[PDB]
RNA sequence: CCUCCGCAUAAGCCUGCGUCAGAUCACUGACAAUUAACAGCCCAAUAUCUACAAUCAACCAACAAGUCAUUAUUACCCUCACUGUCAACCCAACAGGCAUGCUCAUAAGGAAAGGUUAAAAAAAGUAAAAGGAAACAUCACCUCUAGCAUCACCAGUAUUAGAGGCCAGCUG
RNA sequence: GCUACCUAAGAACAGAUUUAUAGGUAGAGGCGACAAACCUA
RNA sequence: GCUAAACCUAGCCCCAAACCCACUCCACCUUACUACCAAACCUUAGCCAAACCAUUUACAUAAAGUAUAGGCGAUA
């Protein structure tokens, strides 16, 4: 069954003036004419090209004569990939194994009650109404509206601590900032195209969190392989690629080391958002992108295990739901499927309020509700690295 | 239906008109790590940060010039929180709407089945500023409230549709970027930048090469009257009460690489005609000239970098309420 | 008249298409059909129909898993998103399709039958004879034409060389070849017979309005 | 030039350039109040705003700064002895803001 | 500057000003080419003075001062075109043998008279321009009743005409 | 009697020089006018 | 296209009716053109066919009127065009069966100057003739430098 | 409702209004969020001589003599032009004396024009 | 004293209570105006992506199943033009109608009475003793037809599609 | 451009709703919760 | 004695003779009057007459309203 109906096709020429068929004799065509007539014979005319070069009318040549058309499929990951299988396929396509919570080393970070911006119950709950209600003129601010700004408010509340500690005053964060990172993954290539906003760069490295018994535990862990699911679903198939390790950045540039990378879904439908599973199988690629985008400026393009590995963390929300996640980076041999695996530490579904009520009902009063501030401590937790 | 006032304007001589509009005399002047940070900032946004679709010169200061002052913006609030740790809790809003809407004047309808009537001339500015700073407290006066001074408010000869300016009806807001339930109603700083069309390679192109610096000047009168007379409604003063306080913010303007500084000392909200009649009362408006903050950028680094235009926006950023 | 068909997309997509109510009327714009129109907007999901295609560079019976057992507006039945290797596809779903469940898509035509499960896809000498299809094709290489909406089912009755004998659901029986693929088990949301309306509106959202043995037959 | 067909540009192509001016222009009193730096001209219709400016900058040393045209539509509404209407003419109205003070 | 929009200030309100002929086209095809484009602009600059005291004299609902000086100005600017486009026709024969500075080609519309269509500029050949494919430079053979309508529509004026000039003619020879 | 409730756009897509043109018939509405004498021949 | 009487008596309905021909599509080979055209056809053209011996005789035998085809009169302006020029494309390198070919019709010989205006409609020849006298117009520099020449070598005889 | 009056751009619905103008001659182009972009060589740049020292007024002085209208024709522009070139050249290749036969290589062709006036 | 009106945009109309002048219950001529930021007027190809409604979106709650999205490579550097902008207004009638946003009695808009008398009859309103009436469609059901794909039915497939039938009380 | 049904993409206050805009169906016709109604008095 | 009355001459009609028109510049099939981008032919039917209607029914001179045709009738 073929798609698309013959009336809405491309309606065929009619079928040429016989004149053409008898071998001796040229036709006399409404060419000499400049219109058409129908008592004439239908002319045919030679393949015009526009000799010079307009920019508004190009029309660029066909994919093989681009001068990077690979014939080995590359598959692309950019931000706007919703994959298939979930977290499954992301720790496929990275190399890793999973590990549920975040470390003590990083939790650790807000253990003594002197980590704490003061009334913290009271400066999250003034960032909550303050995006999600009090942000601009109309009655309820949408989803696209509020979401960077919970992000960036909770932000500036860690910002606020360069009193406490003077290390964050080395570190950024920049936004508009595109990473790239090719890498094999058993037979065919895979790219991350990294659009995201919010790369919080630092010039110190992240020290690392997994010892090397932590690492060479790693080798008895296997991959979840799944079928009949082939785990390259939902990524963009791209003959017309360039293999390029891209930072982001120019070289020679102060905060350069990735730090956090502050990935959000701000889409004001259900289906224009990611689900959070797919959430957060686009922060392991994120972070794994950048992760291995440093270790191939710092190393070359070398499948090696690394002896300094990488440690990138990554914060994706939808507005009130957050997910974090601590990448370690450890191999570049990526393409075998044993040796020692990247590890990545996650928080699923740590929303930090349960709902938000913009108007009042009649008995529930303005102002979120289930809030809890557990998930900022992570927050706090994780801005707090490294310092 | 009201004037709409533009802050970043294209009309020639557009601040005498604003100082009508508004009852301001406009005064000339004022009332280390750093600068490696600030380089950082040009260098990353003009060099560093590698660009994935072409940045056309159209195209610039929306992509170049706008991340460029909010990373200023965002570091100096980061290192000049020990200073002054009043930024320490206060709002950071990015490009978020300050509305104000006032009545200046009397006009008798002069066609229309309304004609001979008196209908007083309704004003509203819709500004966004690219980033300003509300503090939960205010920052003290500059100058006293009824503070004289001699230098007298223009005096337009025309009807305000004679400037470019143009009526439209629709919702009259009163907004200083927050509703009023925010606890941060008062404002520090705000921080503006110039659009495409106001590009002083533009009005050296046309002859306005005079109104240049004006269109700075233009920028400061009607976003700051907009945000302090602003803030003043949030207090509960309108025009028949007036401020028995005055209201004081504050902005650094920019082009991208000139900046100019300004500071808004708002005394009056009477300014229709029945509350103008006992006011010798006028709000004041002090001001700099335009000075660029780099002089080029090529490859690596920055050439020509000046310091006192980091040195003004610190001072700025470093006042204090009590 | 202005009458150009929505049914204009060339390529297969798994997202929903937005379409255009006809109003029962023609290209000319003059009812042909009386009593269509005015109902509740819809947005069409295109069926895979050939329900064994190898994908691209890959050939033989493949697997297949179900993501999401969906309802859809255009049909009677429900159907299922099924995702095998590296394309999505909309499948029309049988009676017991759980998210998760696993199915072949076969061609080896086997030299004895298949003890098939309940949702997967045969040719039809690799059938137990006497079991319950659906979708059922009428060339090799066709298309699921038959047994096709919601709750129906019909039964492989005989099969003599190179050629299945099936019974519709209107008790006709069809004379089909042998490497015809099928659909094993009844199709899915039975009981959409058993059901009230109600009210009349109810017959107006699904764009309605007020109005004004035969032999065996074979396809070789 | 009005009432003359303008030669297509190609990108790349040379400069357009008018060496004959047609169009006449005529500077009037302005009707309303108005400040001091404008001057109202009456502009024919297919002047542009920017032949305007190319217009006074090159025939009559003028540095203009700004340039707002309005298009006034004359009256269709008098009539012959024949109850025919006669229309007078629309014309564009240029309002000039001078530069340099 | 402005100023040249209006002329001497000591001829302000005199009601009459001594102005000379105006150039006719013998006196102006003695001058060079670059003399008649500055020409061009002295004219010009006093059509424009002129045009002002026009406006200005309907304003102050006064009479002009003298109106006859804008007739040989719209004259001399007639007179003086005529002769520029008398050298590009000129140079144009020699050049090429056209007659038209502008190409056209003889059609028959839709209603089935024939034209002198000027042609445009376009820059996609005629054969895939989408909007000019669809003008018929063709009539059908159900216009040409019409074209016999019109025809003797155009003969029954022409006879009209030339018979009532005889009957003029005949009460001429009645009354002299 | 109010039947006439007017837009242009109905008007010049209804009986417009543009829709005349593009039927036989519409041509010859045209060309009757044009034979009446009529100082407008469409809209 | 015309009227009947019911059942062949005037006393009964004057009922319209149209009597069509039966068409076939046919092949058939032109030996002076040398090709297999798809032609449709009736059962007379066939017997007429037969009866040129040929359709190439029955091309350049019918007459423009009884032929009535603008098809037919396209194959005979390009067979008298194929004989008017002899042309060495009929079968290039078999230059007997081109003489062969070229002899079997002689009897048709029409010069080229005649043979291009055969089975012209009058509007397609008004095209031709256009195209035939169209010229880009001479420069009247040329024919006044011819005029000027011709006048200094009436004064050099002088 | 009207027939006589003349279709202006004053006159339709907005998507009307917006399309038809007066007779100005298109400058640019649009580009994508409706920018217009001004192309600099579509714009006329006046060509306006220096009038410093000219000697001709807007009028002549009564007290100029009447002549004879001859126009130029193109035997008398050939006449001047090209005949003492050809007289001097033919008592001791056209393109030598100011003919060309193509102007495709040229700036200012005179079939079909490309200046403007 | 009314205000169930207003003010704007839309559509429509096309200078239609601006100034000067004049003729006429007591329009003509001249001149002048509506200034773009609002709104129209857009988009470089070729491929390839777009399963998870909206409802304060959070649970819940569903069915009639829903209004919103890119990436890959190539090309790409100039820039703010054009048009709308007025009014007491439109379609009718010689009563009515009109989309939307705000205001929900008005900050905005207006005037039911030319003067008199206070007859009849008529219209409307208020008061009144005592009395207190003196067929089609369609859920559902049944029947018949129809084994099928690229312009309806239908991008549907017999659980489908189509055609049929069904007292007391008050009151001029 | 009314009116009847339809379509596209909307809106409003709860639908077998009301409605603006643009398109479609044309007289041997259309359209009809069929009044042999309506289809510019 | 008000209202009015009057008025000749615009033009037109019928012949004859003769074969007409149609690019100042610009714009004009897109929503005509807008500077500029990827397909034509296919019997006229009926009114009316036949006192209805149903086949039928007109579209130089002279032969001649003759031969003919025709519900052998109206009529042609
Ligand atoms: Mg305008
Ligand atoms: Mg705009
Ligand atoms: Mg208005
Ligand atoms: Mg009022
Ligand atoms: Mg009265
Ligand atoms: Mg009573
Ligand atoms: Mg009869």
């Amino acid at each position: 069954y073929e798609w698309g109906v013959r009336s809405t096709r491309k309606s065929e020429p009619p079928p040429l003036d016989r004149v053409y068929e008898i071998p001796g004799l040229e036709p006399i065509t409404f060419a000499g004419k400049m219109h058409f007539v129908p008592w004439l014979a239908r002319p045919i005319f030679p393949p015009w090209d526009r000799g010079y070069k307009d920019p508004r009318f190009y029309r660029s040549p066909p994919l093989h004569e681009h001068p990077l058309y690979k014939d080995q499929a590359c598959y692309i990951f950019h931000h706007r990939c919703r994959l298939l299988e979930g977290v499954k396929q992301a720790l496929w396509l990275t190399k890793t194994k999973l590990i549920e919570g975040l470390p003590e080393k990083v939790l650790s970070l807000v253990d003594d009650p002197r980590n704490h911006i003061e009334n913290q119950d009271e400066c999250v709950l003034n960032v909550i109404s303050h995006a999600r209600l009090w942000q601009t003129t109309e009655e309820i601010p949408k989803r696209e509206t509020y979401c960077p700004v919970i992000v960036d408010n909770l932000i500036q509340l860690c910002k606020s601590q360069i009193l406490k500690h003077p290390s964050l005053a080395r570190r950024i964060c920049v936004q508009n900032s595109t990473f790239s990172a090719t890498w094999n993954r058993e037979s065919l290539l895979l790219q991350v195209r990294g659009s995201g906003g919010a790369r919080l760069s630092t010039k110190d490295p992240l020290p690392t969190i997994a010892s090397r018994e932590e690492i060479e535990a790693t080798k008895n862990h296997v991959l979840e392989t799944f079928y009949p699911i082939s785990p390259i679903i939902d990524l963009h198939e791209c003959n017309i690629y360039d293999v390029k390790n891209d930072t982001g950045f120019q070289e020679g540039y102060p905060y350069p080391y990735p730090h956090t990378l502050y990935l959000l879904d701000k889409a004001n439908l259900r289906p224009h958002r990611l689900q959070p599973d797919q959430l957060r199988a686009k922060m392991i690629l994120f972070a794994f992108g950048s992760a291995l985008a440093q270790a191939r400026l710092l190393y070359g393009n070398d499948a090696k295990v690394l002896e300094q590995p990488v440690v990138v963390q990554s914060v994706g929300t939808d507005g009130r739901v957050f997910h974090f996640l601590v990448f370690q980076l450890n191999t570049t041999d990526l393409d075998c499927n044993e040796g020692v695996k990247n590890l990545a530490w996650v928080d699923s579904d740590q929303l930090l309020y349960q709902h938000f009520w913009c108007l009042p009902v009649i008995v529930e009063p303005v102002g979120p509700v289930g809030f809890k501030p557990e998930t900022f401590r992570k927050f706090l937790a994780l801005y707090l690295h490294g310092a | 239906m009201k004037y709409m006032v533009y802050p970043q304007t294209f009309a020639l001589n557009a601040d005498r008109w604003y100082q009508y509009f508004t009852k301001t005399v406009f005064l000339s002047g004022l009332p280390a790590a750093l600068r490696a940070v600030a380089c950082d900032c040009l260098l990353q946004e003009h060099f560093y940060l590698r660009r994935r679709r072409r940045v056309h010169r159209y195209e610039e200061s929306e992509v170049i010039s706008l991340p460029f002052l909010d990373q200023l913006v965002s570091t100096l609030v980061g290192l000049l929180s020990p200073h002054n740790p009043a930024l320490a809790a206060a709002a950071l809003d990015y490009r978020c709407p300050v509305h104000f809407y006032w009545v200046r004047g009397e006009e008798i309808i002069p066609r229309g089945h309304r004609r001979g009537r008196i209908d007083d001339l309704r004003y509203q500015i819709d500004d966004k500023p690219n980033n300003q700073i509300r503090i939960s407290k205010q920052l003290a006066e500059f100058v006293p409230l009824d503070y004289s001074v001699p230098i007298e408010i223009p005096t337009i000869k025309c009807k305000p549709d004679k400037l470019p300016l143009f009526k439209r009806q629709y919702e009259n807001h009163i907004f200083v970027g927050s509703k009023t339930a925010d606890p941060c109603c008062y404002g520090h700083t705000q921080f503006h930048l110039l659009p495409d069309k106001l590009r002083r390679e533009r009005l050296l192109r046309q002859n306005c090469a005079d109104q240049i610096e004006v269109v700075f000047r233009a920028n400061a009168i009607a976003s700051l009257f907009a945000w302090t007379g602003a803030q003043a409604m949030y207090q509960g003063f309108w025009s028949e009460a007036d401020v028995t306080r005055p209201f004081v913010s504050q902005a650094v303007i920019t082009d991208g690489k000139y900046f100019s500084f300004f500071c808004y000392q708002l005394n009056t909200l009477a300014l229709t005609t029945q509350a103008d009649q006992n006011n010798p009362r006028k709000n004041i408006c002090w001001g700099t000239q335009s000075k660029p903050l780099y002089e080029t950028i090529e490859d690596n680094d920055v050439k020509g970098f000046n310091d006192d235009v980091l040195l003004q926006i610190v001072h700025f950023l470093l006042n204090r309420p009590k | 008249a202005n009458f150009v068909s929505w049914k204009s997309r060339t390529k297969y997509t798994i997202t929903p298409v937005k379409m255009r109510k006809s109003g029962g009327r023609d290209h000319t714009g003059r009812i042909r059909v009386h009593g269509i129109g005015g109902g509740h907007k819809q947005r069409y999901r295109m069926i895979d129909f050939l329900r064994f295609r190898p994908e691209e560079t890959k050939s033989g019976p493949f697997e297949e898993k179900v993501i999401q057992v969906r309802y859809d507006p255009c049909r009677s039945a429900d159907i299922a998103l099924v995702a095998g290797g590296s394309r999505k596809r909309w499948i029309i779903a049988t009676e017991n399709m759980q998210a998760g469940d696993t199915i072949l898509n076969s061609n080896h035509i086997g030299r004895m039958a298949v003890a098939a499960r309940e949702g997967d896809a045969h040719p039809l000498g690799a059938l137990p004879v006497g079991t319950l299809i659906n979708n059922v094709e009428s060339e090799p290489g066709r298309g699921a034409q038959y047994i096709r909406a919601a709750g129906t089912c019909g039964v492989l009755l005989r099969k003599v060389n190179g050629t299945a004998i099936i019974q519709l659901p209107s008790k006709r029986q069809m004379q089909v070849l042998e490497t015809c693929v099928a659909t094993v088990g009844r199709v899915s949301n039975v009981d959409h017979n058993k059901r009230v309306i109600g009210k009349a509106g109810r017959n107006r959202w699904l764009g309605k309005r007020p109005n004004s043995l035969p032999p065996m037959k074979s396809y070789v | 030039a009005r009432n003359v067909v303008y030669p297509l540009y190609r990108l790349g192509g040379p400069q357009l350039r008018v060496f004959r001016t047609n169009f006449f222009i005529q500077l009037v009193r302005p009707g309303v109040a108005q400040p001091e730096d404008t001057v109202q001209f009456r502009i024919p219709m297919e002047m542009t705003r920017v032949d305007l400016r190319n217009y006074l900058e090159g025939i009559y040393n003028v540095p203009v700064a700004a340039v707002r045209t309005r298009v006034q539509h004359g009256s269709n509404k008098r009539r012959d002895h024949r109850n025919v209407r006669i229309k007078k003419p629309d014309y564009k109205v240029a309002y000039v803001q001078l530069a340099h003070g | 500057g402005l100023e040249e929009f209006f002329d001497d200030p000591k001829n302000w309100g005199q009601e009459k000003v001594k102005s000379g002929a105006a150039w006719t086209c013998q006196q102006l095809r003695n001058k060079s080419n670059e003399d008649l484009h500055k020409l061009w602009y002295v004219l010009l600059k006093e059509r424009n003075m002129l045009l002002t005291l026009e406006q200005e004299a309907k304003r102050q609902r006064l009479p002009m001062p003298s109106p006859e000086r804008l007739d040989k100005v719209v004259d001399s600017m007639d007179a003086l075109d005529k002769v520029v486009q008398e050298r590009e026709d000129a140079l144009r024969l020699l050049q090429t043998g056209q007659e038209r500075a502008r190409p056209g080609a003889w059609r028959r519309d839709i209603f089935g008279r024939i034209i002198w269509h000027k042609f445009k500029q376009w820059v996609i050949p005629w054969h895939l321009n989408k909007r000019y494919n669809r003008k018929r430079f063709f009539a059908l053979p159900y216009v040409d009743h019409f074209l016999r309508l019109e025809r003797e529509k155009r003969a029954r004026i022409k006879a009209r005409k030339e018979n009532l000039e005889r009957k003029k003619a005949k009460i001429l020879l009645k009354k002299f | 009697g109010n039947e006439y409730q007017p837009s242009n756009i109905k008007r010049k897509n209804k009986h417009g020089w543009v829709r005349r043109l593009s039927t036989p018939a519409g041509v010859q509405v045209i060309l009757r006018r044009m034979l009446k004498g009529r100082k407008s021949l469409s809209h | 296209l015309g009227q009947i009487y019911a059942n062949n008596d005037k006393l009964s309905k004057r009922l319209k009716k149209v009597w069509k021909p039966q068409l076939f599509e046919r092949e058939f080979y032109s030996e002076i053109l040398d090709k297999k055209f798809t032609v449709t056809v009736t059962m007379r053209t066939l017997d007429l066919i037969d009866e040129a011996y040929g359709l190439d005789f029955y091309i350049l035998k019918t007459p423009k009127e009884d032929l009535c085809s603008k098809f037919g009169m396209d194959l005979k302006r390009g067979m008298l065009l194929r004989l008017a020029r002899q042309d060495p494309q009929l079968h290039p390198e078999d230059p007997e069966r081109r003489a062969a070919i070229y002899d079997k019709y002689k009897e048709f010989a029409i010069p080229e100057e005649e043979a291009e205006w055969v089975g012209l409609t009058l509007e397609e020849a008004i095209e031709k003739q256009r195209l035939l006298e169209e010229k880009d117009p001479v420069p009247l520099f040329k024919i006044y430098v011819a005029e000027l020449i011709q006048q200094l070598q009436q004064q050099a005889l002088s | 409702a009207d027939r006589m009056s003349k279709w202006t751009s004053k006159r339709g619905p907005r998507s009307f209004r917006g399309r038809k103008g007066r007779g100005a001659k298109g400058i640019g182009f649009l580009t994508s969020g409706w920018r217009f972009v001004q192309i600099k060589e579509m714009v006329p740049e006046f060509v306006v001589p220096d009038l410093t020292g000219f000697k001709l007024k807007p009028y002549v002085s009564y007290l100029a003599p009447e002549s004879e209208e001859t126009p130029l024709t193109a035997a008398q522009l050939f006449s001047e032009a090209v005949a003492p070139a050809i007289e001097k050249d033919f008592k001791d290749n056209l393109e030598k004396y100011g003919f060309e036969p193509t102007q495709e290589g040229k700036l200012f062709q005179l079939y079909p024009r490309n200046f403007l006036r």
